[PDB]
């Protein structure tokens, strides 16, 4: 009477659920400019059970991307797998919709964000003592980045602020200085600056 | 007894702005509303003696507009818990709202934290455009009478290869159809093999992001006992672009905060309502199966 | 063969009630003393 | 569409000819020695590595 | 349409017929026609959108 839960019937039956109700996207969150990563699209049932790779040939898989100039996508020789490629620096929001080509019913993934991995303008500036300027910059990750500035001699060229984020500079004395700009992201899970 | 259930009523707090979108293109709009600081919707407070002054920090980026527009009313005359904002020039501007009594307007009861609205620049090249929901057929070709023998349709790929239009739309039997995915397609309409007579158009594929109930050419802010007014339901994307065809999945619902003041009826995307008793009422409208 | 042109686009004051003024700094005398100028956004007043 | 390849049989090298802006990636196989893409063995080691 | 963050991309036919390179060039915020009779299609993109 006490152990009665564990006696399975050795003639294990098969169970077929005839019907995709949710989608997982299995992929990396970061890629380098010029390199590629793979996206795998996992479709599941009303019960959270998967579909086998052998069935994605019957599924209308429609990917969705906001910024195809920063990250491109192609489908592979497996219907379940897509190749992603970094084209220029930035951020891209991605999702996938699977549709039923017999009933028009659809399911969509969560949205995910993939990041692609900056420059200053001008690269050379000339000023007179008492002159002011604001540094301009291009690329990096403009939806996640700090940009901070560091002068090699604050007595020749100083920065205007408290926290050196503004990119405004003031020429104080005759001389020559480097302002290093640094684009940085905070990891939203570990708090790590990169 | 076949059941018991227990509503908690709290009688208490403050105000905030609400919108499902905060980007707008130049020339697009978004409808804003107030919601309370516990979560009080215009369905639980909207009929009360509350009068709402709205304001915008710069009116050259984006302007406020009234709801009953065509009666020649203003936002200050409406005092409404819901208003419009229209994009004029690119940039971010901030909108603020204060709640007063309708009897006492000398001092506010509550003030909201200000919402930013970020206006996006247009590209000023008049380009025939559609915006379709996912998995949805479009009647556009029949509606513009582009059905006619010797018209031809060709999807246009980007030179970087990015627009695989096959992943966003199909085109067959003089129809257009959107697919499972968010994106943009470009298409030429050619005729008689001639590229020199041809035309170009855009198709966007997106989910619905925002919903707007607005009066169809009102003569007043008010609806007759025994008479009626009609209100159109607009659906917008994440930049305020209006969907050109809603598909057969866009089912609407309507709810009424104080019963027997009005009756409502919906046909297609139009709510017609009729006056039955004297009073104030909030009408609520939502997309049935996406009630956010 | 070049040329240049300046373009503008639009102590102890005694004032009248309802009047308006703009206060300014000798930028040139910060510069001649090796001090930097403020930025366009700098809360210096 | 980004660039054409051109090579001869038993060549050490391939020539690249530009067609459009972007990124070409070029890859190579050895005909006698294959490639280290031996995915069968990679599945077992992933449990530990 | 000169303004920073506007972008211009010539659009090829899916049959490959519109080699727009044989009809126009686009550079320095200019358009230029070439030696040949034809039709080109172009997108004006902005901010990668």
């Amino acid at each position: 009477q006490k152990h009665q839960q564990q006696q399975q019937s050795n003639t294990s039956p098969s169970i077929v659920q005839i019907s995709v109700h949710s989608i997982e996207l299995d992929v990396q969150d970061m890629v380098q400019v010029g390199d590629s990563i793979n996206l795998i699209v996992k479709g599941f049932s009303q019960n959270g059970q998967q579909f086998d790779s052998t069935q994605y040939q019957y599924m209308n898989i429609i990917p969705h991307i906001d910024n195809p100039n920063v990250l491109s996508m192609t489908q592979s020789s497996d219907s379940q797998v897509f190749t992603l490629k970094g084209l220029d620096q930035g951020l891209v929001t991605l999702s996938v919709t699977i549709q039923n080509p017999k009933t028009s019913f659809s399911a969509t993934s969560k949205t995910i964000q993939i990041q692609v991995f900056f420059r200053v303008s001008p690269s050379v500036l000339h000023l007179v003592p008492g002159g002011h300027f604001q540094i301009h910059w291009t690329g990096g990750a403009p939806i996640r980045q700090d940009v901070s500035f560091v002068s090699s001699d604050p007595s020749i060229v100083n920065l205007s602020g408290r926290e050196d984020l503004v990119g405004e500079l003031v020429a104080l004395k005759v001389g020559e200085a480097t302002i290093k700009a640094i684009a940085q992201i905070v990891d939203p899970i570990t708090g790590k600056k990169t | 007894i076949i059941g018991e259930d227990k509503l908690m009523v709290y009688v208490k707090t403050g105000i905030r702005i609400h919108s499902s979108i905060n980007k707008i293109l130049v020339g697009n709009e978004a409808k804003l509303r107030v919601v309370g600081a516990n979560g009080e919707t215009p369905f639980t407070y909207g009929t009360v003696d509350l009068f709402f002054k709205w304001e915008c920090l710069d009116s050259n980026i984006a302007t406020l507009l009234p709801i009953y527009e065509r009666a020649n009313t203003t936002v200050e005359a409406e005092g409404s818990f819901s208003v419009r904002v229209m994009g004029k020039n690119a940039g971010s501007t901030s909108i603020t709202v204060w709640a007063y009594s309708g009897g006492d307007k000398t001092k506010h009861l509550f003030q909201a934290a200000s919402l930013q609205i970020n206006v996006i620049p247009d590209i000023p090249i008049q380009t025939t455009s559609l915006l379709l929901p996912l998995n949805t057929p479009s009647s556009f070709i029949v509606n513009n009478h582009l059905d006619k023998t010797g018209i031809e349709f060709y999807p246009l790929m980007d030179g970087h290869g990015s627009s695989s239009c096959k992943d966003v739309i199909d085109i067959g039997d003089n129809k257009i159809v959107s697919l499972d995915k968010i994106g943009t397609c470009y298409v030429s309409a050619v005729r008689d093999g001639r590229m020199d007579t041809s035309k170009l158009f855009k198709i966007n594929s997106k989910p619905f992001s925002h919903l707007e109930l607005l009066p169809i050419n009102p003569t007043s802010t008010v609806i007759p006992i025994g008479g009626s007014m009609s209100f159109a339901i607009y659906l917008r994307d994440d930049i305020g672009e209006v969907f050109t065809e809603y598909g057969s999945s866009a089912i609407f619902s309507s709810e009424v905060s104080n019963t027997g003041i009005i009756s409502s009826s919906i046909d297609a995307n139009v709510v017609t309502i009729k006056g039955i008793r004297a009073g104030l009422v909030t009408l609520h409208v939502y997309l049935k199966d996406m009630p956010h | 063969l070049d040329d240049y042109i300046k373009i503008f686009v639009g102590h102890q004051p005694i004032l009248h009630v309802g009047s308006m003024i703009t206060f300014s700094i000798a930028k040139d005398q910060l510069e001649q003393r090796g001090f930097s100028l403020p930025s366009s956004d700098e809360k210096v007043w | 569409k980004i660039a054409s390849l051109s090579y001869q049989p038993n060549s050490d090298f391939v020539t690249v000819i530009p067609n459009q802006q972007g990124y070409l990636k070029v890859e190579v196989r050895d005909i006698c020695l294959g490639s280290d893409n031996n995915k069968d063995q990679q599945q077992q080691y992933q449990q530990k590595q």
